[PDB]
Formats: C-alpha cells, structure tokens, sequence
C-alpha cells in the first residue's frame, strides 16, 4: 500500500487483500472478499468514541 | 526572636528609607525608641555582607540543579 | 557539629565554614538567607518553573544587591 | 538475577539494565543540563556536568551495564564530543525493540535490520554532508570566532565571549596539532575583573609554602631549564649523626652554580623560613610540582634530571627562550614559559567570583572543543536536534518501501533516532512535546536543517544558526551506537562460574 | 516602646496547618476535572464504591473522608450546587488556594 | 485589582490581601495548566491585556 | 486571645480603679482603657454576680476532698 | 462530558428548558420538573428529548 | 471490571447496530487505549489525545468515502 500512495501510476494497488487459503498477499478485489462501507465506517466512528470516553475516565486511583 | 511586630516596623521603614536613603534605619532590637541605626554604634563589615550574599546565591543556585540522591531504604529490624 | 545526612546539608556546612574563616561573623546570616531563597523557590517550583530561569534571575538579583551594598558603603580608621 | 534463564528473559533482564544505566545519565545531555551529585563512599562527592565523567564513578554491576560503559569508554577515549548521546541513543534503540522481542522476533533478525538501517543513515548523512571548510578557514577566522560564540551564546559572559573567542583561536591555529584535555591546562585566579583574562604560550603556578622559599629570582634570565634532583635540599653516636647533617647540608649547595643551574625540582619541601639559607643560592626553586607541570615544562623545551648525589648534565642550563616571574592579584606566581616548543597554553582565569570554575569549564573549553573540531573536520550539517530529525524521517519513510520482517524494526529504529531533540529540549526545561511537534512540522515540509534553540527555547533553521556538528565524528558515534545495541540484541545468557 | 505579647502558646498553630494539609489533600484530588480542557479526577474510595463523572460535587459526594474539614468543604460545594449550579469545581479549588495562603 | 489594592492598603492586612488574589488566581491556571502552555505566560498577558 | 499585652494593661487598669475609674476596661480595636458605658461593653449584674458566686463555691466544694479511691475497673 | 456535541446540544437542550418554565413571569426554574432515566448504555449522538 | 462493561456494552452496541464487526471494534479500542497509556506516560495530557483521536477519526472515514 505504500506504492498506493507514493507512485501516482499505482492507483489500481489499493486491494491486497489476505487469502486465507494460503495465507499470501492477493489482489482482492478480484478476490472478491467485500465489506459493507457503513459497516466498517460505524465500525471505525464506535472504536474511536469507545476509546475517547474511556481515556475520559481516570476518577479513581488503583 | 524579639517580639515586636515584623510587618508594621518594616513598612514604616522602608517608606522611611524611601524617605532618606540611609543604610542606618532598620529594627531597634534593644528597644532603644530610635530605628537610627548608626545612632547605635552598630558597624559590620561590607566585605562580610557581599560575601553572605553571593555565597548564599551561589548556593542555592547549586542546589537548585541537583536531584539525584541514592537510598537503599529497605528498613532494616 | 550537626548530624548531617543527605549532602545538602554538608555543603551548607562547607558554605558556613567558608563564610567563617572568610570573616568570622554573619555565619548565620547565609544559612538563613538561603532558607527564605529555598522558601519561595519551592513555591516558584510548584508554579513548574525549572530551575536553570530561577538560577539566572538569582544571579541577576545577586549582582544587584552587591552594587547597592557598595553603593551605600561608608569606611573609617 | 531474577528469571536470568537462557533465552529472550536474560535479555529483557539486560534491556532492563541497560534503562536503569541510561536514567542516571539521561538529564545531563547539553550545555544547560542538570549536575548530578551521588555518595561515593568517604563523603568526596563530586560536581560534575560531563556525562562521561559521571561513567567513570558509577557502580555497574549487571553485566550489560559493564557492556554498555566499555563501549561508552572506547567512544569517548575515540572523540571527546558526545558520550551521553552514544549511550542514550543505544539505550532508546533497545528500549524501542523491547516491545518486540516478547512476540518471538529472533534477534538476529534485529540485528540484520539495524545493521541495514545503520547503513541507509550513514549513506543519507554522507549524501547530505556540507563542506565549509573552505569557507575562509586560514584567513578571515571571523567565522571561527563566531562558531566559538555559540557555546556562550544568550549567557551572562556573552560580552566577554567574542574577545575570548578571537584570542583562544589565535592560539589554535599555532597550535593545531591535535590539542587535548591536558595539552591545554588552565589556572584559576582571583581578584580582578573578567574581561582582562588572558592565555599564556606556557604554564603558570603558584610559589606556595612546598613549592618556593627564595624570593626576588632572577627573572630576566634568557637560559631557564629545569633540574629534577631526587633528594632533600631544606635545612654515644650522636655526633656521627650530627656530623653526616652537616656533610650533606654541605654537599647539597653544591649543585647550585657549581652545576650550573637556575631553577631546581625537589619533591621534598623547601622551606621558606628557611629562605636565609636559601637566599645563598640566589636562583629559582621549585618543589611538590604537578606531574602536569612536569609533563608540560618536559615538552616545552626539556628540563635535567639528576639520579646521583652530584649528578650532573650538559642539559642542567640548556636552551629555552626566557624565564617569566610575575606576581598576578598581589601573589607572586611562576610562569616556567620562554621554550622554543612551548606547545602549551595557559588561561589566566581573572575573576572576582572563585565560584565560576566549573562555569568556566563549561564554557571555555567547550568553546575550544567547537574551534578544534571546526579546524580538524571539514564537513558539517546543522543538527542540535535537526540532523536526528532528517536521519528518522529518511528512515521511516524508507520503511514502508521495503516488505519483510525488518520493515517494523527499522521503523523502531527511526522512532528511537527522535530522543536526542527531546533530551536537549526537556534539559533545557521547555515543554519537550511541543517541541517535537513543531520540529517534525517545520522539517517534513519547511526544511532539512530546522533545530532547537536553547536560548529562546524555539525552532529555528540551525544552518543560519551555525550549530555544527562534525560528520564524521556523528558517524562514528552513531556506528558505536548501533554496534553497542547489537552486542546486547544478539546476547542469550550470562556464565556465573561462582566458586567452582 | 519594644516588645509585646509574648506568645507562648502553640501547639493548636500546627494542628491547623495539619486542618489545612487535609483539606488540600482534597482539594488537589478535586482539582483536576475542572473545564472542557480539563481531565477527570482521581480519587479511590477505602470501601471500594465507584463512580465516574466530570462535575466535581459528585466526587464530593464520593469520598467518606474522617477529617471535618473536608467534610465541610464537601458542604461547600454542595451549598454552591444548591444555590447556583455552576462553578462549584471553582469554589473547592479557591478554598484549598486560600487555605494555602493562611498558612503561609 | 486585589493585587493593586493591597499594593494601595498598605499595612499588616495589605500581603494577607495580597496572598489572597494570589490564591484565588489560580483557576485560569488550572485551565491554562489543562492545555500544556506555561500557565505564567498564559496569566503575565492576561495581566498585561486587562492593563491596556 | 488576640495578641495583647497583659501586664501594661493590667497596671493600666489597676492606676484607672486607683483613681475610682469603675469604668475603665479594655478595647479589642486599640488595646487600651475606654469608657464601657461609651464603648458599649456592658454585662448584666446578676450573671457576673452568679458566675463569681458559683465559681467560688465549686472552687470550695472541690478543695474539701482529700482522698480519691477506686475500685476494680471494669475493663 | 458533552464538548463537541455541547454546541450540537445547545438548542434542543434550550429549547427543552424553555418547555417547562415561564420565559415570562417564572422567577424560579424548578429542578424537579424534569426527570432522567439512566438508560444502560448508548451514545449522546442519540439525544431524546420526550414530553411525556 | 467497570471498563470492561463499558467496552463489551459498546461492542453489544456495534453489533445492534451493523451486526458484523464486534471484534474487530473491541480489539481496535484495546490497541487504541494501550497505545494512548503509553504515549500518557509519554506525559501528554489525554485532552489533546482525544482531539487527536477525533480528527483522525474524522480524516479516515473521509478518505473511506473517497477511495
Ligand atoms: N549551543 C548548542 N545548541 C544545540 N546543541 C548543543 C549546543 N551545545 C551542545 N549541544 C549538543 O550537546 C551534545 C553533547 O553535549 P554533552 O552531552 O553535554 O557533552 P558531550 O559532547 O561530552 O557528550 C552535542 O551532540 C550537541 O549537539
Ligand atoms: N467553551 C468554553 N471556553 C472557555 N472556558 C469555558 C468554556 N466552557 C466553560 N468554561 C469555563 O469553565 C468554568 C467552569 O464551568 P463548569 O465546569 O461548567 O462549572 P462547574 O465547575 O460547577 O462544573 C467556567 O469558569 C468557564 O469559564
Ligand atoms: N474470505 C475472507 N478472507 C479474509 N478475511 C475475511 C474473509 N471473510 C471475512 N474476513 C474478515 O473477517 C472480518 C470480520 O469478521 P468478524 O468481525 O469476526 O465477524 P463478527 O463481527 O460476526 O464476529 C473482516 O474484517 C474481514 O476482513
């Protein structure tokens, strides 16, 4: 993914997914192993807020 | 160590000295009634005044960069 | 002749011989003048002011108060 | 030695001990970085802002602390410049890949990836490196002086640094040839203002009661030399006695004109209520003198020395230029200079305050260390705290490039390279954090050289700053890091061998 | 003229220094949790009850605390909450400040 | 304002005064000491803001 | 209670009933003699005469016991 | 605890408190004119304001 | 473990929500506040932790959205 980014003619290198069959780098969107967006943006939003409300939380001293 | 109240003698000093400037008006110890020190027939020497100040600054100074001292603590019986 | 433990209270022994055999008289006037010193330099701490800034503006005001102290000099025979 | 058991737990054990090592040292980085004063024993402590010379008093006991202040030792015996950097850097690099020894990251894995990050820095500082040696070095030493001014920039001796600086850099340039800690030797002074302080082409001491007894020496005398002489010269069976005092009271008057010597050297005292017997010999003497003294008026032009009760030389008055006896603040003192080697340079350190010794030693021989190692060294890159920053973020970015197992632990690596702009900024007491943050902003983007200041505590391009740092000497050091880190990476298990 | 009272009384001087060493033991645990800026405090209770919150008078009401004093700054900033509603976080702190100051 | 007051109430009570603003002072330190930089700054320019 | 001087102002007072000055007492603002008809400090007779009275007869009542004896303590 | 959504909450939290107060003659707000449940768990992005 | 309720109830939140994804929200909030623990005994102080968090939050799933 640093090819992603870093050389603009890699756009279409954005999909190594993981094929668990043997465990090696693979194209995946030919793969096909799809996600849901609003599944992994929620995903991401709920971690985020579940980390802040308990950094947000030290009253105690054990 | 006398008694007298601190605050009151040095405000009214230090507008005294502000008044006339004069190293001879301070704290009257014995209870003479005057604060002219020098009426007193006090005399120390200025050598000794500038060496307290700056052995005590360099001191402190000193003191102020050190934080390291080692304790084994273990609270023997 | 104190039971001195942690080294600071030794170099405050040194700093009272050195003004001792300097002089002879004032020796209490450093100890004390260091322990008002260290008296607001803990609350300076407590604000979290480190100490090298504390260090220099000491040494400022030590230069200070010895131009005044030979300011206000006055010898005799 | 608490789980010391074969394997990855030893190891953690040394990491661990290679912390606690780093901790004492950790707060003395920089030129306004905290003292550190321990018991040693007898009460003796000692005031001292070297880091190094705090090494050399410590209690190490674990073996990788013994590893790690050997490895400090060979550095700081290579250069001089940066020991606590070498330690503390070895120190963030083992700290940094902790967190990955416990997952079952072999270390010779770790190994091969520092070895190759070490590379990729050493190219990247090479590649970078920018010569200004000759930017006006035999002449115009403007810029040697302004060089030296940085190690009292911002301070209450700036007035008197740029006078200090011309005169310490005339000095060098005659006496570039490869100066040390003892090579320049300078005395303290009392009395007097500051701005009058002066470095001698000699040496200077002080007639004290073990050193001189006769007074008003011949001090225009254009043959001085030195005579080591290894025996006494002060003031029914006992007549026997008595009468072996007188022979050799006798005999040692001798080897006064008769040999032909003007300055001798005893180690025995000279007494100076005796100076009516010592008024006779009408020349110069000079006792319990500092093997400093010794080594110093040795290689300035040579002095005699005489092993038998009579023994005498071709070299008791040999050549050197001219003798120098000058009372400096109302105390006479001996200045054994006039030699025509006289690779010596003494700093008259006129000042009121006795206090400023260590100040002093901070600031003047630091100063002298900057011209010597902008003398010595051609290349330099603007760096307290900004050439770190270019070597971490030339590392990090290389990570991502590369896939394998090294990718994280180079990655590591880079991370631990930040330590020293946040050493030197939390020594200098501003909020550390901020400071990274600004730097790694005004770097990534604004520019390659863009370092601490200690004065104002602030970013600023170090370039136009003149904060230099020789490059091969940080290579050097920063190999010695990786290598010191590597020794420890690569280590299993200690051999106790206690008694049999 | 010269000196006055001699005072030689002094033990009950040092008792309330010890007054004011609790009560800013308190207020410096209640400290913390003061402004948008600010951070949650940090005090355990010896029972083992637990709550967790921001507004710093049901941290007062968390502690059950022997010295009276602290018992009483408690009903300061309870009084505070009951009259006002706000700044209550304030008024502990000021208390501890100025109880520092009498010391001094 | 305490503190120019006590500067103007000069007497034994004028530093009692005095040690009370300082105290009370410290509420805009906590704020400033919960964003990181220096709280002396932070109060010195707002001293000098209010001033002008 | 404040920090006063005690025996100046007991002579004080002691000089002021000397000359019949049945009115002369303290004042907390000055720490000198007043008027306690003009300064407002006045006490109602019948309790001062009570506190000095029962003052007087417990100091009596206490005086007359010599000897203490107790027992086996419970605990 | 409500710093990024405070301004969010601002004007259904006012509008809510102008519901059972007088914004006229109501010299005093009662405090016990509103309750709360204390709903295990959620997320203050789902704020709910009930009139009944 | 009152920290541990929160996570597991937020987690039970997650999958009432989306369904899928439970585990992979508490591990992501287990690496979050190990990783902000230590970088707060880096000594920096948890308000600007959580602005941080916030915005990177808010940078990521805009660049979801966008690639
Ligand atoms: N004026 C300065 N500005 C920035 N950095 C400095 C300055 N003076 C010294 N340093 C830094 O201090 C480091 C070493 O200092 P120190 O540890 O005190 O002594 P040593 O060189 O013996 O280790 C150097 O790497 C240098 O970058
Ligand atoms: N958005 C904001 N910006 C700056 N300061 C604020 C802001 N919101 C609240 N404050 C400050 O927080 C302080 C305390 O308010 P608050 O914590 O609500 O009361 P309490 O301390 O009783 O809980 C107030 O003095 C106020 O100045
Ligand atoms: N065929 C696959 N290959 C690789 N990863 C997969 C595959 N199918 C699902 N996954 C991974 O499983 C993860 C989600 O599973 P998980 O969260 O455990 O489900 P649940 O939330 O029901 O427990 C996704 O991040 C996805 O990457």
């Amino acid at each position: 993914h640093n090819e992603a980014q870093v050389n603009p003619e890699r756009k279409n290198l954005k999909w190594i997914g993981l094929d668990l069959s043997n465990g090696k780098p693979r194209d995946n969107k030919q793969a096909g192993v799809f996600e849901p967006t609003i599944v992994k943006v929620k995903s991401l939003k709920f971690a985020t807020e579940a980390a802040i409300t308990i950094l947000r939380i030290d009253d105690l001293i054990k | 160590n006398s008694g007298m109240n601190p605050i009151q003698t040095m405000t009214e000093v230090r507008a005294r000295q502000v008044k006339e400037m004069n190293p001879a008006l301070g704290i009257d110890c014995l209870h003479k009634g005057t604060n002219d020190m020098k009426q007193q027939h006090v005399i120390e020497t200025l050598i000794g005044k500038k060496q307290q100040i700056s052995l005590a600054t360099q001191m402190v100074r000193m003191i102020l960069k050190i934080d390291d001292i080692r304790k084994p603590g273990e609270s023997e019986e | 002749m104190m039971d001195v433990d942690h080294q600071i209270a030794k170099l405050m022994v040194e700093l009272s011989k050195s003004q001792d055999d300097e002089i002879g008289d004032g020796t209490t006037g450093v100890v004390v003048l260091a322990g008002a010193l260290l008296e607001e330099a803990e609350q300076l701490l407590d604000r979290g002011i480190h100490p090298i800034r504390i260090a220099d503006g000491y040494e400022q005001a030590a230069r200070v108060a010895i131009e005044h102290l030979d300011k206000i000099s006055d010898s005799v025979l | 030695g608490t789980d010391s058991s074969q394997g990855i737990p030893q190891l953690v054990s040394n990491i661990s001990a290679c912390q606690v090592i780093a901790e004492a040292v950790r707060t003395t980085l920089g030129p306004r970085g905290m003292d550190k004063l321990i018991v040693d024993g007898r009460g003796k402590a000692t005031i001292s802002n070297d880091g190094a010379t705090i090494l050399k008093l410590l209690d190490v006991v674990h073996p990788a602390a013994k590893t790690l202040v050997d490895i400090a030792k060979s550095q700081d015996a290579e250069v001089g410049d940066g020991t606590t950097s070498v330690t503390l850097l070895a120190a963030e690099f083992l700290k940094q890949v902790k967190p990955y020894v416990e997952e079952g990251l072999h270390p010779q894995i770790i190994i091969r990836a520092f070895r190759t990050a070490t590379q990729l820095a050493v190219n990247k500082i090479k590649e970078i490196a920018v010569t200004v040696k000759k930017a006006d070095k035999v002449e115009q030493r403007k810029l040697l002086e302004k060089c030296a001014m940085t190690a009292l920039s911002s301070k209450l001796i700036s007035q008197q640094k740029a006078f200090f600086a011309k005169m310490v850099v005339d000095a060098v340039m005659m006496l570039d040839d490869l100066l040390q800690l003892k090579m320049i030797g300078i005395k303290k002074v009392q009395g007097g203002a500051l701005e009058d302080s002066q470095l001698v082409a000699g040496v200077a001491f002080k007639k004290t009661f073990s050193y001189a007894g006769f007074e008003m020496q011949p001090k225009k005398y254009h043959n001085p030399k030195i005579a080591l002489l290894n025996v006494e010269l002060e003031l029914e069976d006992y007549q026997a006695i008595v009468d072996a005092e007188w022979n050799i009271l006798y005999d040692k008057l001798e080897k006064i004109h008769h040999s032909g010597a003007k300055v001798v050297l005893s180690k025995l005292p000279i007494g100076d209520v005796a100076t009516q017997y010592f008024a006779d010999r009408d020349m110069f003497c000079a006792g319990r003198v500092p093997e400093e003294d010794l080594k110093r008026t040795m290689m300035a032009c040579g002095g005699s020395i005489q092993t038998s009760v009579n023994a005498l030389s071709a070299d008791v008055l040999g050549r050197c230029q001219v003798f120098e006896e000058t009372q400096i603040g109302g105390e006479r003192y001996n200045f054994f200079t006039g030699c025509p080697k006289a690779k010596t340079c003494t700093f008259i350190l006129r000042g009121g305050a006795e206090q400023f010794m260590e100040e002093t030693e901070r600031s003047l021989h630091d100063a002298i260390m900057i011209v010597r190692r902008a003398i010595k060294n051609d290349s330099v890159v603007a760096g307290g705290g900004a050439i770190e920053m270019e070597l971490s973020k030339y590392l990090r970015d290389y990570s991502r490039t590369i896939p394998g197992k090294q990718q994280l632990l180079i990655g590591a690596y880079a991370k631990a390279l930040e330590i020293i702009p946040r050493q030197l900024c939390d020594n200098a007491g501003f909020d550390a954090t901020n400071i990274l943050n600004k730097l790694r902003a005004r770097h990534a983007q604004g520019g390659t050289w863009y370092g601490v200041d200690i004065n104002n505590e602030d970013i600023a391009d170090n370039f136009e700053a003149f904060v230099w740092e020789p490059a091969m000497v940080r290579i050097n050091a920063l190999t010695a890091a990786s290598e010191a880190a590597c020794l420890i990476v690569s280590v299993d298990e200690t051999i106790k061998n206690p008694r049999s | 003229r010269g000196k006055g009272a001699y005072q030689d009384r002094d033990k009950p001087a040092q008792i309330r220094f010890s007054n004011i060493s609790a009560a800013k033991a308190v207020a410096d645990a209640i400290r913390t949790s003061l402004g948008p800026k600010g951070m949650d405090k940090m005090i355990q209770d010896g029972k083992g009850d637990v709550t967790i919150t921001n507004d710093g008078a049901t941290i007062l009401k968390q502690m059950q605390v022997l010295h009276p004093a602290a018992r009483m700054l408690v009903e300061l900033s309870k009084a505070q909450d009951i009259e006002a509603g706000d700044g209550t976080t304030s008024v502990v702190i000021i208390a501890g400040s100025l109880l520092d100051s009498c010391t001094k | 304002r305490l503190t120019e007051y006590s500067r103007t109430l000069s007497g034994m009570e004028s530093y009692c005064v005095r040690a009370f603003a300082d105290a009370m002072e410290v509420i805009p330190s906590t704020l400033a000491e919960n964003a990181g930089l220096n709280p002396i700054s932070t109060v010195t320019e707002l001293r000098n803001r209010h001033a002008q | 209670n404040a920090g006063y001087d005690s025996a100046d102002l007991v002579a004080q007072l002691r000089a002021a009933h000397s000359e019949g000055n049945t009115t002369a007492g303290l004042d907390m603002r000055e720490g000198t003699i007043g008027d306690m008809a003009i300064l407002g400090i006045t006490e109602s007779f019948q309790v001062k005469r009570q506190v000095l009275l029962s003052a007087a007869e417990a100091a009596e009542v206490i005086l007359r016991v010599d000897n203490i004896i107790k027992a086996a303590p419970r605990k | 605890v409500v710093s990024q959504y405070s301004s969010l909450l601002s004007p259904m939290s006012v509008n809510a408190v102008m519901k059972v107060i007088d914004p006229a003659t109501a010299t005093s707000v009662d405090l016990r004119d509103i309750k709360i449940v204390k709903k295990l768990g959620g997320t203050i992005d789902d704020c709910e304001l009930v009139e009944g | 473990h009152p920290a541990a309720k929160v996570l597991c109830e937020l987690a039970d939140l997650q999958d009432k929500e989306v369904g899928d994804g439970t585990t992979s929200v508490v591990i992501i909030a287990a690496e979050l506040l190990k990783n902000a623990d230590e970088l707060v005994k880096q000594k920096i102080h948890p308000t600007s932790v959580i602005s941080g968090y916030r915005l990177a939050c808010k940078e990521a799933v805009r660049y979801i959205n966008e690639n």
